[PDB]
RNA sequence: UAUCUACUUUAUUCCUCCCUGUACGAAAGGACAAGAGAAAUAAGGCCUACUUCACAAAGCGCCUUCUAAAUGAUAUCAUCUCAACUUAAUACCCACACCCAAGAACAGGGUU
RNA sequence: CCCAUAGUAGGCCUAAAAGCAGCCACCAAUUAAGAAAGCGUUCAAGCUCAACACCUCCCAAACAUAUA
């Protein structure tokens, strides 16, 4: 990438900028994700992918600068949140209760002080609907609402 | 009650069994296809005829001029048979490639006015243009040859 | 009674007359995730890196 | 066909191989043939057997009673072979079939020893408020078995 | 715990399956080593239930209980 | 004429002064907060005085009452962020018999 | 995101109502800004749009990962 180093002099300087791994087993996609087999196959875990699509302050970098197709830049989107939250990114700060699959943010979900009756029960959002077509190794669906 | 309601009727636990199972299931595609792989003739005739036109060409930095100096600017200008031009230059790309241009292709991009005319009177625009402190004179090209700035002030003196 | 035979606690500090009595070790149900900080090197290096990034731009 | 080491990329169950049914079967040959030795030499002790009598399954062993709720057609004191053997095991081994052992490879040997009938039991019925009420007593006759062998044959 | 050994045999209609006891090794091993209501409550401490175990019953339960009850084994 | 359930010791407000007729606004206008008062109510107690009154119980009497800022990406500006972060209950209670400020009985306190 | 000159303060009636009080034409300039789409003024002046140029007190407890 490039840096903004100023000292008053100040100028803008390229370093250690990388290219493609040497092989994709499925090339001529569109995003990277499209090409490297994982349309449907990550999560909030896996802070791999989710490390190398962001930025060193926690913030992510825009759809046209990765090539990502809208779909899976929004599950990245959602897999940030999810995995900042849940305290999977620690050095990627800006300069306590553990978490995971957090969908909204902690500070701005009111409690259910009055959940409903069995039929029209208030149920808790647990995990995001953006990643409900992961490949499902379980018997049983994901339950988004718990 | 009546089988017409205001409000929407119960079903009896059958019918809404049918209308579960018999739900409209749309088709799942294999492979998601978002991850799948006269006016421009008339500007291409008006600066083929403006490029076989001039013998020299310079050019400049206007946008950052206002619409009354814009005007003055332009009645100072129309005291010589120089035109001024202004057009895209996505289509000027093509007619930079066109007309054998490779020197001449790095220099139009952005905001830029072209300042065509036949006979030597950029010296009262170097006058004018050091009037205001701004808006240089970017480089040209004369008879398939790249004019530049200090090239522009030797062929004026 | 099923209650009272159970015993709670918040830390790691356990009272010694209960650790004399343990039998088992019951592996936990969640499969804990693990940071950037717990990778190893030779795990992100296994690990392709997947795409070009633009030689010039800030971050 | 390449998916690097992701969370959903491989399954979380373990990866198991079966092997090829080859050494399988010289396995299962040597395994059966020395069962079959354990079987001829007498390395056993007493045998269990589940026993598929009358409508049930029993888990039957030497020495032993099990009591049948019904006439089972034997007077007092006769022996029976129970076929439909369905499990047969020892400290050491056990042999199950498919869904039987053969008649040729355990034999289960019973004798008859009392044909009682059971406790008189009720059999009420009262629905309410419809002067409905109902009484039956019945008593179920009943057999005895005790269970006498459970010997084994080594055809394997 | 998981070691047995199954087997077919050879005509398919019979499962053998043999299992020996695993004896546990020697190395797996240790050597020998060598009021009315505060009642209640130490009671209950020692042996993990609660008080209402403790307090007893009237005479209508005592008698009902089975004096001679039938043993098996 | 109460048989059964249930149950029988879980600090506010007004007015006055000060701050201040300050800040605020530009003049008119006019703060808060905190503090000092004077009251009233409620709760909790008490008899030195007054009053009903007298080995004491009372009140009209007295005492006490503690959601918001920056920074920032997606969307390089910006943006309070269902984006990541950073920052802004103590107390109370606890080992025969006679008299009692204890009390329906039982209990409780004293009996040097 | 930009970017907003000029025939013109279009005529008619209207104190003047100018693109914006109303009728009718809605031509035309550079390369292009509509005789005019929303604030806005008695009217004006100023402002945004397009287009040019970058593009009574809630109520089972709970759980998103192990192969129908
Ligand atoms: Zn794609």
């Amino acid at each position: 990438f490039r840096e903004v180093v100023e000292t008053t002099i100040i100028e803008g300087r390229i370093t250690a900028t990388p290219k493609e791994s040497p092989n994709p087993p499925n090339p001529s996609g569109q995003c990277p994700i499209c090409r490297w087999n994982l349309k449907h196959k990550y999560n909030y875990d896996d802070v791999l992918l989710l490390s190398q699509f962001i930025r060193p302050h926690g913030g992510m970098l825009p759809r046209k600068i990765t090539g990502l197709c809208q779909e899976e830049h929004r599950k990245i989107e959602e897999c940030v949140k999810m995995a900042h939250r849940a305290g999977l990114l620690p050095n990627h700060r800006p300069r306590q209760l553990n978490r995971y699959l957090t969908r909204w943010a902690p500070g701005s979900v009111k409690p259910i002080y009055k959940k409903g009756p069995r039929w029209n029960r208030v149920r808790m959002p647990v995990g995001s609907p953006l990643l409900r077509d992961n490949v499902c190794y379980s018997r049983t669906p994901w339950k988004l609402y718990h | 009650s009546k089988a017409v309601t205001r409000h929407r009727r119960v079903m009896h636990f059958q019918r809404q069994k049918l209308m579960a199972v018999t739900e409209y299931i749309p088709p799942k595609p294999a492979i998601h296809p978002s991850c799948l792989p006269g006016l421009i003739r008339l500007l291409r005739r008006e600066i083929a005829a403006v490029f076989q036109d001039n013998r020299m060409i310079a050019v400049c930095q206007n946008v950052a001029l206002s619409a009354e100096d814009k005007l003055l600017m332009r009645h100072q200008l129309r005291k010589h048979k120089i035109l001024m031009k202004v057009f895209p230059n996505q289509v000027l790309k093509p007619f930079l490639e066109d007309s054998k241009y490779q020197n001449l292709l790095p220099l139009f991009v952005g905001h830029n006015m072209l300042l065509v005319s036949e006979e030597p009177k950029v010296k009262e625009m170097v006058r004018i243009l050091r009037t205001v402190p701004f808006l240089p004179l970017l480089g040209g090209c004369i008879d398939d040859t790249i004019l530049s700035r200090q090239g522009f002030i030797n062929y004026s003196k | 009674t099923m209650m009272e035979r159970l015993h709670l606690f918040p830390d790691e500090y356990i009272p010694e007359d209960i650790l004399k009595n343990l039998v088992e070790e019951l592996p936990q149900p969640r499969k804990i995730p693990k940071r950037l900080d717990e990778y190893t090197q030779e795990e992100i290096d296994a690990f392709p890196r997947l795409w070009t990034p633009p030689e010039d731009y800030r971050l | 066909g390449y998916v690097p080491k992701t969370s959903l990329s491989s399954p979380p169950w373990p990866e198991v191989v079966l092997p090829d049914p080859v050494e399988e079967t010289r396995h299962h040959a040597e395994v059966v043939k020395k069962v079959n030795e354990m079987i001829v030499t007498g390395q056993y002790g007493r045998l269990f057997a589940v026993v598929h009598f009358a409508s049930r399954q029993w888990k039957v062993t030497s020495e032993d009673l099990i009591l049948i709720g019904n006439e089972l057609d034997l007077a007092c004191g006769e022996r029976i072979r129970l076929e439909k053997v369905l499990l047969v095991g020892a400290d050491n081994f056990t042999l199950l079939g498919k869904p039987l052992l053969g008649k040729d490879l355990v034999r289960v040997e019973a004798t008859v020893i009392e044909k009682t009938e059971s406790w008189p039991r009720i059999i009420m019925r009262f629905r309410k408020r419809k002067n409905f009420k109902k009484k039956r007593i019945v008593t179920t006759p009943q057999t005895v078995l005790r269970i006498n062998s459970i010997e084994i044959a080594p055809c394997l | 715990n998981c070691n047995v050994e199954l087997a077919l045999t050879s005509d398919g209609r019979t499962i053998v399956c043999y299992h020996p006891s695993v004896d546990i090794p020697y190395e797996h091993t240790k050597p020998i080593p060598r009021e009315e209501g505060p009642m209640i409550e130490q009671l209950s401490k020692m042996f993990f239930t609660t008080k209402h175990r403790w307090y007893p019953h009237g005479r209508y339960h005592r008698c009902r209980k089975n004096l001679n009850p039938p043993k098996d084994r």
